């Protein structure tokens, strides 16, 4: 199928320079009428188109921008590159890139999207630690459990549950910086309550901008006490 | 350019119509649908052709400098932010988005209170996390009460985006508290206040009840 995928550094440091690849297949952009593109988005905020290369390497900025703008591409290696100079706080965004097929349509297929912060506070994977089901007897219908992923920077981290067995019922909440400059977020899952105790629930947490990678066990706790 | 409305909760069936002026003449208009931190889907381009697999009940429509997207009879998953793109003539230039909701009937939160983990604890720190679940309208009022005192300050909420299936909200309110404080004190309650509560439901725990 056509693919496209974009990659780079998750954070950059303001008035460095970023350089951004899109990697696609499924198609080649020495076919006639092919073009690759590139948009962003600022968190919360609208899509800003940012440039464009054609098949017979014909560049495109947006204006506003081309200044700092320069696109490329290398057919050989089926990848565009966009390199953006003098990074800004305000250049925070995700960024996609695009296939479009001049004199017929904008933008067909889009790449995931890769996620660049420009700040100059460093790298930090996370800690992350079990929400104990409050359950743990049987004949209670449903639990909830989940893990707190905090204290990790930049975004984005993802989370699954059962190495993607369990996804019915997630809610893996949108990160929130803290006070102390650093992002923390809890994702949550209801089960059946008689799977406490028996079913084995384990959060696998990636933060690719650090390469870190955590599971944790959630589990009803043993209570301290006189047994 | 211009879109319009920027915000906009409808109810199933509902036609919604979404409009782009642009102040300059446009030869055609393009638009997409983007779920939350998804990627955009294109549904229209040359202004009214429906892309590929896209439900025939999105048309485009329009010219000069006034385009339009509608939605004849909107659903649960038709939640998302809507965009104009003018690739006809520079500069190319997207639209601001219109973000549209689905309303649903009122659907009460089921609530849920975790304690700090001893684990955490070790770390210095203690967050308590309280989680409503699966609710509608998203206004919820979340208060934390440490030994019946009323918190301020000192946690962070977080709301899911609208569910493409269910129409509802969850949302977190976590609190943050030192070791330290968080052993100054025995009861740890979250308060909650919805429309679809008759009266206020409250989770909590003691300190070392485990």
């Amino acid at each position: 199928q056509v693919t496209l995928r974009e990659s780079g550094p998750a954070l950059v440091k303001p008035t460095q320079t970023l350089t951004l690849t899109c990697t696609f297949s499924g198609f080649s952009l020495s076919t006639s009428g092919m073009s690759v593109g590139w948009i962003r988005q600022p968190p919360g905020k609208a899509l800003e188109w940012l440039a464009d290369i054609w098949w017979d390497d014909k560049k495109d900025y947006n204006p506003s921008l081309k200044s700092r703008l320069t696109i490329s591409k290398d057919t050989s290696a089926n990848q565009v590159v966009l390199k953006v100079t003098n990074m800004d706080p305000a250049d925070t965004a995700t960024y996609y890139c695009a296939r479009s097929m001049i004199t017929n349509w904008y933008f067909d297929v889009w790449g995931a999207g890769t996620t660049v912060t420009v700040s100059s506070a460093s790298t930090k994977g996370p800690s992350v630690f079990p929400l104990a089901p409050s359950s743990a007897a049987a004949a209670g219908g449903t639990a909830a459990l989940g893990c707190l992923v905090k204290d990790y920077f930049p975004e984005p981290v993802t989370v699954s549950w059962n190495s993607g067995a369990l996804t019915s019922g997630v809610h893996t909440f949108p990160a929130v910086l803290q006070s102390s400059g650093l992002y923390s977020l809890s994702s949550v899952v209801t089960v059946p309550s008689s799977s406490l105790g028996t079913q084995t629930y384990i959060c696998n947490v990636n933060h690719k901008p650090s390469n870190t990678k955590v599971d944790k066990r959630v589990e009803p706790k043993s209570c301290d006490k006189t047994h | 350019m211009t879109q319009s409305p920027s915000t906009l909760s409808a109810s199933v069936g509902d036609r919604v119509t979404i409009t782009c002026k642009c102040q300059l003449s446009v030869g055609y208009m393009h638009w997409y649908q983007q779920k939350p931190g998804k990627a955009p889907k294109l549904l229209i381009y040359d202004t009214s052709k429906l892309a590929s697999g896209v439900p025939s009940r999105f048309s485009g429509s329009g010219s000069g400098t006034a385009f339009t997207l509608t939605i004849s009879s909107l659903q649960p998953d038709d939640f998302a932010t809507y965009y104009c793109f003018q690739g006809s003539g520079y500069p190319f230039t997207f639209g601001g988005g219109t973000k549209l909701e689905i309303k649903r009937t009122v659907a009460a939160p089921s609530v849920f209170i975790f304690p700090p983990s001893d684990e955490q604890l070790k770390s210095g720190t203690a967050s308590v996390v309280c989680l409503l679940n699966n609710f509608y309208p998203r206004e919820a009022k979340v208060q934390w009460k440490v030994d019946n005192a009323l918190q301020s300050g000192n946690s962070q909420e977080s709301v899911t985006e609208q569910d493409s299936k269910d129409s509802t909200y969850s949302l977190s309110s976590t609190l943050t508290l030192s070791k330290a404080d968080y052993e100054k004190h025995k009861v740890y309650a979250c308060e909650v206040t919805h429309q679809g509560l008759s009266s206020p439901v409250t989770k909590s725990f003691n300190r070392g009840e485990c």
